[PDB]
RNA sequence: UGUAACGGGGCUAAACCAUGCACCGAAGCUGCGGCAGCGACGCUUAUGCGUUGUUGGGUAGGGGAGCGUUCUGUAAGCCUGUGAAGGUGUACUGUGAGGUAUGCUGGAGGUAUCAGAAGUGCGAAUGCUGACAUAAGUAACGAUAAAGCGGGUGAAAAGCCC
RNA sequence: CCCGGCGAGGGGAGUGAAAAAGAACCUGAAACCGUGUACGUACAAGCAGUGGGAGCAUGCUUAGGCGUGUGACUGCGUACC
């Protein structure tokens, strides 16, 4: 328990290095209706693979 | 200062600096370690130094020409305009008109001018001599003055 | 070209042209000074002593300028024992261009 | 007038073969040294690693006086609980040769970056045949 | 007449703080860290215009004895060779030439040769 | 023209929502504000709606287009902090900082 | 805990003995430049020095001389909206505390000189107050009675409504 | 007027000498936290500096070299009270 004394500027960043998150990048387009989304999820409308599959 | 003689906290088990009473000085709000008191900076000089000292003053404004010494100085009303005219006469502007009969027509006419004091030739003082660039002084003030400091 | 010689308890090997600082000469900021004090010259053929100085040789140079260097500070502070100390100094050079090597 | 320091771009670097056949450990390891540290060069700097690539063949023929071939151990430990290894000079060279000299000239290197740089410099072999012709290494001794 | 004191104490920590203008984190950020550093740093400076003259002797010698050696004498010899014919010339200027003109520096060699 | 736009105040951490703001730097406008959509945090949101004003921002006032238009600058700063009594046991308390971020975006070409 | 009783590499001399001569080697001494204290001294003069000798590591502590801060007099003077104080750089400058000049910010005060008086200088006191770090985006989110789905409103719904 | 939820908040417009005087409002220091540039930094051990010092980036001039910024390598060096 508890440091003996306090750590810096620097490795407080050298931690952090890792913490940074990664974009998608990989935006799909749906067949008929050319929305972007997920990969393997369906549109804001409601289609996945050019088909209408829900209301 | 206002505030109790409680410890803030015990002396002991807290990790806190040992306290003794909130009004501290080293404690913010209350204190001051050593406070001021009204005192009488009035220090004492000799008799014989004050007058040494005038006499000493008094004869360089002969050395150095301010002293202008004069016969009768007293202006006809009491009005500042007059006074201020005369003293143009003169070449006078920042003045010490010591005087020795005290005429209220002259006194009376310098209080608003503030280069131009006008004391009585009993109440001439250290400062004032040194303070003016003339010192324009009567022939009944001068022998006053003598007596007075001998 | 270049020539060996000893000016302000210490030497300095210049060569015929270039600017030289050294420490302060009894001169004026734009008279000349003569250094019969040459250790060495050299050329093709190289003037070495066997002796104190060569036996000839004169290096003369024209004084350019009379400075004060950079100002160096001079902390002596002894841990725990509430001493410390601060002093400047700016040490006085003389800058002088080679117009001879004999 | 400040003194001259050898740039790194600028300095001349020699290749040199060291035939070790009967050679004294100490002092071929210290000549080794001191031209690896470019003492030897009339440019020397402290600061920079001025000296020349030495290769030394037939380290496994190196010479040792007295009855150091069976007495000198040379130990290092594991970094690990009691793990403490020693090996005699003979079992040195029977094993890896190379290591007899690599480990006398890195203790008379200086220790540092520069140090573990001018190492680098030095290229130790066992045997007499070296791969390194194509720099034409002149002879030393 | 009550002085405050927050114009002067500025200054005299910001003067500090930039003799402290290099020092990694806290020592020049921090004035009660960087005034130790600042100090050491004055102490040191003080200390090592004294090794400046140290080191520059011994890289000096360190030259003369490379060029003397590669002309065949060792510079305990070669500055007794110097001595014992009242040569004045210093280190500093030997391995100045040592390094630039080696032709001139033979024949300093043989110059102590003599002796 | 650069054409800022930037929440002030906003209720998240700079730690938080500069580790949303890292994705986003030099990027298309499309580019960046596709990704925020399918960015799964708090901030994402909170960046997004600084940026889609700054696009609306920069068309209707200043430089127009939106396809040349590139996030040049975007930068959280820390924001005041609210204190808050966080009550601990055995009697001790803390004080918790309720922290805000000053979110801003520059969309330049 | 590990070679661990040459600092190490490594050495039959790089070991010991004896003799010699070199040489390295300190802030010692010398050289060159600069400052200061003290005694002389030619007797200068009221002290600069042809000098001349010599000091000059320093805690407790004694003695000497200074810088700077706010305030009072000199000042109804002097400087300032053609830019004060303050803030922030830069460049000079004194042995030092410091000082001067000035770019930017600032937007109304400032103050020479020689005197006078001090709430006159901070790094420490588990000092005092505020601000802000760190641990750390970590522990935790308060009973292990439990949720699930459909619809509604809505910028948004695991939690609100039916 | 615009973005947003008729939001907060912001950008314009306008007022003003000034809006980094916009009510969290004169000046706006420091700690602390960022963003952008230059240089260094992923085989190197330790009060993190100081002597020495390559390179790169730089403003200048100029055909001279500097001044800065950085600081690979390297000698020495265990904070203060
Ligand atoms: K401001
Ligand atoms: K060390
Ligand atoms: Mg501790
Ligand atoms: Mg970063
Ligand atoms: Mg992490
Ligand atoms: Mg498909
Ligand atoms: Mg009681
Ligand atoms: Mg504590
Ligand atoms: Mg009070
Ligand atoms: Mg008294
Ligand atoms: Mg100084
Ligand atoms: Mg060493
Ligand atoms: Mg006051
Ligand atoms: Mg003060
Ligand atoms: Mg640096
Ligand atoms: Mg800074
Ligand atoms: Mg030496
Ligand atoms: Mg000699
Ligand atoms: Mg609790
Ligand atoms: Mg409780
Ligand atoms: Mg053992
Ligand atoms: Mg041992
Ligand atoms: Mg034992
Ligand atoms: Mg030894
Ligand atoms: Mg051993
Ligand atoms: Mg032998
Ligand atoms: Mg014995
Ligand atoms: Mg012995
Ligand atoms: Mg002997
Ligand atoms: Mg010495
Ligand atoms: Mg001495
Ligand atoms: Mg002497
Ligand atoms: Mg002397
Ligand atoms: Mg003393
Ligand atoms: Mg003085
Ligand atoms: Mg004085
Ligand atoms: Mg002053
Ligand atoms: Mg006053
Ligand atoms: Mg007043
Ligand atoms: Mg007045
Ligand atoms: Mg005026
Ligand atoms: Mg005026
Ligand atoms: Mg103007
Ligand atoms: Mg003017
Ligand atoms: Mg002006
Ligand atoms: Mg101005
Ligand atoms: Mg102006
Ligand atoms: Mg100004
Ligand atoms: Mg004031
Ligand atoms: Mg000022
Ligand atoms: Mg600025
Ligand atoms: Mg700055
Ligand atoms: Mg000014
Ligand atoms: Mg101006
Ligand atoms: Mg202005
Ligand atoms: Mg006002
Ligand atoms: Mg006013
Ligand atoms: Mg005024
Ligand atoms: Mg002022
Ligand atoms: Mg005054
Ligand atoms: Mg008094
Ligand atoms: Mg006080
Ligand atoms: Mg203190
Ligand atoms: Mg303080
Ligand atoms: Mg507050
Ligand atoms: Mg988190
Ligand atoms: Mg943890
Ligand atoms: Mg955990
Ligand atoms: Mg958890
Ligand atoms: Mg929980
Ligand atoms: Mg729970
Ligand atoms: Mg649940
Ligand atoms: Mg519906
Ligand atoms: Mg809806
Ligand atoms: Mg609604
Ligand atoms: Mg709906
Ligand atoms: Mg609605
Ligand atoms: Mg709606
Ligand atoms: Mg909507
Ligand atoms: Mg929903
Ligand atoms: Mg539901
Ligand atoms: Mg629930
Ligand atoms: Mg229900
Ligand atoms: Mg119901
Ligand atoms: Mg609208
Ligand atoms: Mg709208
Ligand atoms: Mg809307
Ligand atoms: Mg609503
Ligand atoms: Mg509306
Ligand atoms: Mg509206
Ligand atoms: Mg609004
Ligand atoms: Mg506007
Ligand atoms: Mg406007
Ligand atoms: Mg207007
Ligand atoms: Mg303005
Ligand atoms: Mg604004
Ligand atoms: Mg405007
Ligand atoms: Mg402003
Ligand atoms: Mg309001
Ligand atoms: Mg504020
Ligand atoms: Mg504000
Ligand atoms: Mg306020
Ligand atoms: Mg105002
Ligand atoms: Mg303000
Ligand atoms: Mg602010
Ligand atoms: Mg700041
Ligand atoms: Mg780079
Ligand atoms: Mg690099
Ligand atoms: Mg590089
Ligand atoms: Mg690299
Ligand atoms: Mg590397
Ligand atoms: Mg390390
Ligand atoms: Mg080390
Ligand atoms: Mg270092
Ligand atoms: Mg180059
Ligand atoms: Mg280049
Ligand atoms: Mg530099
Ligand atoms: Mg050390
Ligand atoms: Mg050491």
């Amino acid at each position: 328990a508890v440091q003996q004394n306090k750590p810096t500027r620097s490795k407080r960043g050298m931690r952090r290095s890792h913490d940074a998150l990664t974009a998608v990048t990989s935006l799909s387009v749906d067949k008929t209706s050319g929305e972007k989304h997920l990969r393997h999820h369906i549109t804001a409308d409601g289609y996945y693979r050019g088909r209408k599959v829900i209301a | 200062v206002t505030g109790s003689g409680k410890k803030p906290w015990r002396q002991k088990g807290t990790g806190r600096a040992r306290s003794g009473s909130i009004k501290s000085p080293i404690w913010r709000s209350g204190g001051v370690t050593f406070a001021a008191r009204p005192q009488d900076h009035s220090q004492k000089v000799n008799k014989k130094m004050y007058r040494g000292a005038l006499k000493s003053i008094l004869s360089e404004l002969v050395r150095q020409d301010r002293l202008i010494v004069v016969e009768k100085f007293s202006v006809e009303a009491p009005k500042t305009k007059l006074l201020a005219q005369k003293l143009k006469d003169m070449a006078l502007e920042d003045v010490l008109i010591i005087t020795g009969e005290l005429d209220e027509n002259l006194f009376l006419a310098a209080r608003n001018l503030h280069k131009v004091d006008v004391r009585d030739a009993t109440g001439i003082d250290p400062v004032s001599l040194i303070a003016f660039d003339k010192v324009v002084m009567t022939a009944d003030a001068v022998k006053q003055v003598e007596e007075m400091l001998a | 070209m270049y020539a060996v010689f000893q000016s302000g308890g210490k030497q300095h090997r210049v060569s015929e042209g270039q600017t030289v600082r050294l420490e302060k000469l009894d001169i004026a900021t734009g008279e000349t000074v003569e250094f019969a004090e040459v250790l060495m010259i050299a050329n093709g053929e190289e003037v070495k002593i066997g002796v104190p100085f060569v036996d000839g040789g004169v290096i003369k140079a024209e004084v350019v300028a009379h400075g004060r260097g950079e100002k160096v500070k001079i902390v002596k502070f002894r841990r725990r024992k509430h001493y410390r100390k601060q002093q400047g100094h700016r040490q006085w050079f003389t800058d002088v261009k080679i117009t001879g090597i004999s | 007038m400040k003194t001259f320091t050898a740039k790194p771009e600028t300095v001349k670097r020699d290749w040199y073969v060291v035939d070790a056949t009967g050679k004294t450990l100490g002092r071929l390891a210290t000549e080794l040294a001191r031209r690896l540290r470019g003492k030897h060069k009339a440019e020397y700097t402290p600061h920079v690693d001025t000296g020349d690539y030495i290769i030394v063949l037939n380290a496994d023929k190196v010479a040792v006086t007295g009855n150091k071939r069976t007495d000198k151990v040379y130990y290092h430990h594991t970094g690990h609980i009691g793990g403490i290894k020693q090996a005699t000079f003979e079992e040195m060279i029977a094993r890896r040769p190379e290591r007899v000299i690599e480990i006398a000239v890195k203790g008379m290197l200086p220790k540092g970056p520069l140090g573990r740089a001018m190492f680098r410099k030095l290229k130790v072999y066992a045997g007499n045949e070296h791969n390194h012709a194509a720099q034409q290494p002149q002879v030393l001794d | 007449a009550r002085v405050k004191r927050g114009v002067i104490a500025r200054a005299r920590h910001k003067k500090i703080l930039k003799q402290a203008k290099g020092y990694y984190g806290a020592r020049s950020r921090v004035y009660r860290v960087a005034f130790q550093a600042v100090i050491k740093a004055g102490q040191y400076a003080y200390r090592d215009r004294r090794q400046r003259k140290r080191q520059f002797r011994q890289l000096w010698i360190a030259r003369i004895n490379a060029a003397a050696r590669q002309n065949g004498i060792s510079y305990s010899k070669f500055i007794n060779g110097l001595k014992k014919a009242s040569v004045e010339i210093d280190r500093k200027i030997l391995a100045d030439i040592a390094v630039f003109d080696k032709v001139a520096f033979t024949a300093l060699v043989e110059k102590a040769k003599a002796a | 023209m650069e054409t800022i736009a930037k929440h002030r105040h906003a209720r998240s951490s700079a730690q938080k929502v500069r580790l949303v703001a890292d994705l986003i730097r030099g990027k298309k406008v499309s580019q960046a504000l596709d990704i925020l959509t399918y960015t799964n945090k708090k901030a994402a949101v909170l960046v997004k709606k600084v940026l889609e004003s700054a696009i609306a921002n920069a068309e209707h006032n200043d430089g127009a287009d939106i396809d040349d238009l590139k996030v040049t600058k975007i930068f959280v700063d820390e924001g005041p902090s609210m204190k808050r009594i966080m009550p601990r046991a055995k009697g001790r308390a803390d004080r918790i900082l309720k922290r805000t971020s000053h979110i801003t975006v520059v969309v330049s070409d």
